[PDB]
């Protein structure tokens, strides 16, 4: 019982740390790559139009 | 600390099996299969990639760059799937241990124990990679040609050393992965001896960095697999 | 920001500010961003230079046996002969890269590297 | 019997912590030497140099932590008592 | 605890399955995507 | 060339090789300046 | 008799972890020193230096963690007992 | 019985201080070597060169302190005594 | 009497493995430092640098596992037991 | 009796002094290497350079003194006696 | 009595192999660092650099071998038994 | 009872001088490396290099001397005997 | 009596050879590193560098040989036995 | 009683020689590395450089010799007997 709770508090701390300092860079990184790929598709589309 | 002690142990075909390790490996396998199937359903060449598509694309690009930079992709097409699967398998195995699946017996028990903490898992992956790149060397050099190059290596008069380094390739590749995760399984157990009001701090700081440690270990395992292939093949 | 100036022996070639400069000196690859310690080095015979111009896109330059100097005031690239990526003749660079002459081959390979291979 | 095992555990934990301190201190010193030299070379790279630094410090300080854990196993939870 | 066990095969088999799935569901697909 | 000592940085590779590879360039640039100045004087 | 063997196993495991920690810390510090120096000289090399870095680390860490494994064998499953 | 435990604890604390001193001295020397070289190469960098230094020292001085604590635990509060 | 034999064998094997760990880790770090530095200076040299590197590491690793091969002989065979 | 405690205290203090000597000697030799190299490259910098030097030597020679403060504690006071 | 003699022989052989492993690993890593640096700075020089290398590794790996030999003499033919 | 303390004092003094000799040799080697390289590069500054050299050596030889002194105190005037 | 002295002599000779091997291997590595670097850099210097290299290697292997002789004295002509 | 003191003295003398060998070998290697590099880059300077080198080797060798002396004092003229 006590062990579970304490490791659950530890997991809550880990989740807070990753959400505050690890999630922002990675999610947004993937996000920037996403923007890039979509805009590249866009450039291809435009060139086709040209 | 009860180091060892696999639960769910059973016996079949006249040999013993650690049930808990098999369960953890199956959980990791189903997570990886779910990721693969979700990619397959939502893999888009023209549309905006999903999150899983970006993850798989980044991993495949990294491993393809590693292969191309060490042994041509024309020579080593079969090693990219091997690297990607090794990386994801080890990564998910290690990261699934970060979930709060640890409770108290009165010793500490853990519903999901990282499979790499068991010697069988890491030894299986290491020996599979060992057989795979030795078979690749045999294919690219010949049944009799490959052992001669393996013994000779790059310096002939260092023949015994090579024959050791070769045998060191699997062992280290296994044990390097074993001790890193096995050690963690002990730390979380050791940290369990603390009371709940101070247990969360060492546990949190350990597992937060264990995320990165498992990522680095999966990366190292895959990278050294690619490197050994490059070597054994030419 | 860096005061980056590229000075050919015949004339001053470029003087725009930049945020980052990049080149392969004879003793390895190097990058310079403002307030770098003073330095002197020799660019490889087939060297190329990337200037991370703050406003517009980066500038890629094929350089012929130049020298690199870093100073508290400016970053100078002394050049025997250089060409911006836009001025490079891709076919001519490809042909020169196979030239037997060491100087011509190095210059063509530098042009290819600056262009983007 | 417990006295001999406890003394051996104390000596083993002392070895664990001595080795951990040596490794962590010397590795941190070497990594910070690289960091100081780089920030001397190119101050503007300071922020870019803290990524490879904390990774390196992360790798040594992980080992130290493991060591500090196992000593705690030897000293307070002597496995073979 | 360093002595291998039957779980060895029980692990290898499972890994092979993943190696199979990623060999066809993932790599060639991501391959062609890129 | 005369060494002209007068009353009173990092180098890659070491300053001996860099100086040796630079001095011929110095002679080349001085000859170029001489040719340019001779052309100006000729005009 | 088991007390002496247990104490010797504790001392041996302490030696194993002391050596492993020294090697891990110092080797990781040296590899990270190379990494930080490279990223200082060429800040755009970060991407390409993590491959030869984690290879090196992968080698160095091996010496550590193999040792770690054997300490457990010394400590929890003492070869003689 | 307590005599054996106390002797082992003293040996372990001696090992802890020996390793801590080796690590602290060598790591601080390496970091100071970096700092001195950086200041010699360019004086104005001194102001910045003290931020990476006190960081590195903070890592190399922490390990020592940790050992300083545990030896103080080994001898004054010998666990398992 | 076998208890003393096993304790001595365990301490000797711990010394073997600790020395092997120190040598292997530090030597692998030293060689990988050269590898990383050479790749940072000349990325195209990567493939060229792995030939000598894996010779040197090949020796260093061979110093580790050979020692390990002997530690087993100390603890599982225990000559003179 | 406490003769075993005294022998253990002597061994521990010997370890303390040995580690302190290794750390101090090597660390201040590294710092002096930096000082000598800086003065050779800039003989007029000697004054400026003695500021960081005596800082790192202050850190390296502090670790020694503390160890000398504890070795004296071990053999003259022997807290566990 | 032999018990004690051969236990001491085991510890001494462990010391011999630990020192041999440390020396061999670190010396081979240093020689390999030099070889890799030479091949990176002078790609065409590799052919020449293997003669200075194997001489160096010849002197290094020789010591290890001797240690190994003597370890055998300590362990399988222990003097004074 | 005095035999045990005497053996412990002999081991402690051996450790003291082992550490002192390691520190002295390596620190003198490092400082002399600095001196030799600086004299090789800039001989005109040879004299200026001896002030920072003998200082560094003066520190190193202090650490050794102190240790030697304490070794005497351990072996001839064994505290607690 | 004889057994204790023989075991102590074996441990002392093991220490002698371990330290001698550490010193010999690391000194050979450090000297051969300079040899390889000089030859790489100045291939025509290969003949001129071998005189300094042999001086250094003589000084290092002289220490190794003296340690080997004294270990032989310890284990085959154990003084005080 | 004499057997215990003799075994302790043998262990202590082995420690002294191990430390002296490590320090002497590594310091000789470092000084010789400096000498070899300086003579590689300045062929005609070897004479100038043999002056500081023998000074350095003087301080290194000296320490070894002192150790070699005291080990004898430990082994043949055991202070505590
Ligand atoms: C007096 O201060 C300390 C500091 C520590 C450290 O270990 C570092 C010691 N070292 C520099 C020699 C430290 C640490 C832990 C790391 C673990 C991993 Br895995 C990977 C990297 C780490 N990096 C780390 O520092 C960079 C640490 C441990 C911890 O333990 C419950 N809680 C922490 O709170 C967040 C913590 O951060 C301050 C421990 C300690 O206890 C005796 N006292
Ligand atoms: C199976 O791998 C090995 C290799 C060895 C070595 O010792 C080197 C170990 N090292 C890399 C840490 C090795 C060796 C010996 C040398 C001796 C001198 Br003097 C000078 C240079 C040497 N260089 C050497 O290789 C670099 C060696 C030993 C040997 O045993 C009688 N027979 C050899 O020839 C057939 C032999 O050569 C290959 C030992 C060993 O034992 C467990 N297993
Ligand atoms: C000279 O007197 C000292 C000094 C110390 C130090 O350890 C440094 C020793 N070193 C240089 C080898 C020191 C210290 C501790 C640090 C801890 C961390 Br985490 C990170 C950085 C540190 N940097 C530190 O200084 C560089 C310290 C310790 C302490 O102990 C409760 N109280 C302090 O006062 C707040 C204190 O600061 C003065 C200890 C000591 O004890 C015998 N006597
Ligand atoms: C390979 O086999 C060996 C070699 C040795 C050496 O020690 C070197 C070992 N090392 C490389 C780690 C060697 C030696 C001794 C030196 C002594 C002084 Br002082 C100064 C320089 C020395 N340089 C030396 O070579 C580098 C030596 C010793 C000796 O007597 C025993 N007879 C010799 O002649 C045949 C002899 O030369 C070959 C010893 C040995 O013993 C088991 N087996
Ligand atoms: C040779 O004679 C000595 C010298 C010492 C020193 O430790 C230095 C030893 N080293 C060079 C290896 C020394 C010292 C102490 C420092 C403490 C701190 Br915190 C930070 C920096 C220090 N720097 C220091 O000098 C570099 C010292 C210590 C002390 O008390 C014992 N009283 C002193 O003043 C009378 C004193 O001289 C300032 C000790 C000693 O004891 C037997 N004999
Ligand atoms: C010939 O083999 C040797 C050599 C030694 C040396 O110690 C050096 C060993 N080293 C390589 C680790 C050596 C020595 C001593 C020095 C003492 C001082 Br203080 C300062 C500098 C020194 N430099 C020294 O050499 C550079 C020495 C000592 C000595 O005393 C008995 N008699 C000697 O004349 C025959 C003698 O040769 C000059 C010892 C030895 O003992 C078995 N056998
Ligand atoms: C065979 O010769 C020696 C030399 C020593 C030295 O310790 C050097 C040790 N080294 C070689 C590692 C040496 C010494 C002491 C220093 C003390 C301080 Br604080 C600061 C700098 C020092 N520099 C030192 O080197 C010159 C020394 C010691 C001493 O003993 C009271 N009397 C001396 O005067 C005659 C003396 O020479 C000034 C010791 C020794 O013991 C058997 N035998």
């Amino acid at each position: 019982m006590s062990i579970f709770i304490g490791q659950l508090i530890g997991f809550a701390v880990i989740a807070f740390i990753i959400v505050k300092w690890v999630v922002p860079p990675v999610r947004t990184l993937m996000r920037n790559q996403q923007e890039a790929v979509r805009a590249a598709l866009a450039e291809s589309a435009e060139a086709a139009k040209k | 600390i009860h180091v060892g002690h696999h639960t769910l142990v059973f016996e079949l075909f006249g040999m013993t099996f650690n049930g808990d390790t098999i369960l953890a490996t199956a959980v990791t396998a189903v997570i990886v299969i779910a990721l693969a199937f979700y990619l397959r359903a939502k893999v888009t060449s023209t549309g905006v990639p999903s999150g899983v598509q970006l993850f798989w694309e980044a991993l495949t690009i990294q491993m393809r760059q590693q292969i191309e930079g060490s042994i041509g992709m024309k020579i080593a097409p079969f090693v990219l799937p091997l690297s990607v699967t090794i990386f994801v398998f080890i990564l998910i195995s290690n990261w699934l241990a970060v979930l709060p699946l640890q409770y108290g017996g009165g010793a500490a028990a853990e519903l999901y124990k990282a499979p790499a903490s068991d010697i069988n898992f890491v030894l299986a992956l290491a020996l599979f990679v060992f057989v795979c790149y030795h078979a690749a060397g045999i294919w690219r050099r010949g049944i009799v040609g490959h052992p001669i190059k393996v013994v000779k290596g790059h310096v002939a008069f260092l023949a015994p050393i090579n024959i050791v380094e070769e045998l060191a390739k699997p062992i280290s590749l296994a044990l390097r992965l074993f001790g890193n995760i096995f050690a963690g399984g002990i730390l979380v157990a050791l940290i369990a001896m603390f009371p709940w009001y101070i247990q969360w701090f060492p546990n949190a700081v350990w597992k937060t960095f264990d995320l990165f440690v498992g990522l680095i270990q999966a990366f190292i395992f895959s990278l050294l697999t690619i490197l050994y292939f490059s070597q054994s093949m030419e | 920001d860096l005061n980056v100036e590229i000075v050919a022996v015949e004339r001053e070639l470029w003087s725009g500010p930049a945020t980052f400069v990049f080149t392969r000196t004879t003793a390895g690859e190097i990058g310079i961003l403002p307030r770098h310690i003073p330095l002197v080095a020799q660019l490889v015979d087939d060297a190329m230079v990337r200037v991370e111009r703050e406003g517009e896109d980066d500038l890629r330059i094929a350089v012929d046996g130049g020298f690199l100097s870093v100073t508290e005031e400016t970053v100078r690239i002394l050049v025997e002969n250089a060409q911006f990526e836009s001025e490079i003749d891709a076919d001519a660079a490809k042909e020169d890269a196979a030239s037997d002459d060491e100087r011509t081959a190095a210059w063509g390979r530098a042009r290819l590297r600056a262009l983007g291979q | 019997p417990n006295a001999i095992i406890t003394a051996g555990a104390l000596i083993g934990g002392g070895l664990i912590m001595g080795g951990g301190a040596i490794g962590a201190g010397i590795g941190d010193g070497i990594a910070g030497n690289a960091l100081i030299s780089g920030i001397a070379r190119q101050p503007e790279a300071q922020g870019r140099l803290f990524t490879p630094f904390f990774i390196t410090v992360g790798l040594v300080e992980a080992a130290y932590f493991i060591n500090l854990a196992f000593m705690a196993l030897f000293v307070f939870a002597t496995p073979g008592l | 605890f360093l002595i291998p066990n039957g779980t060895f095969f029980a692990v290898l088999i499972i890994f092979l399955i993943v190696l199979g799935v990623i060999s066809k569901w993932v790599v060639p697909p991501i391959s062609k995507v890129l | 060339m005369e060494v002209e000592y007068v009353g009173e940085y990092s180098f890659e590779p070491d300053p001996e090789t860099l100086f040796d590879a630079l001095l011929p360039r110095y002679i080349a640039t001085r000859v170029y300046a001489a040719l340019l100045e001779a052309a100006a004087s000729e005009s």
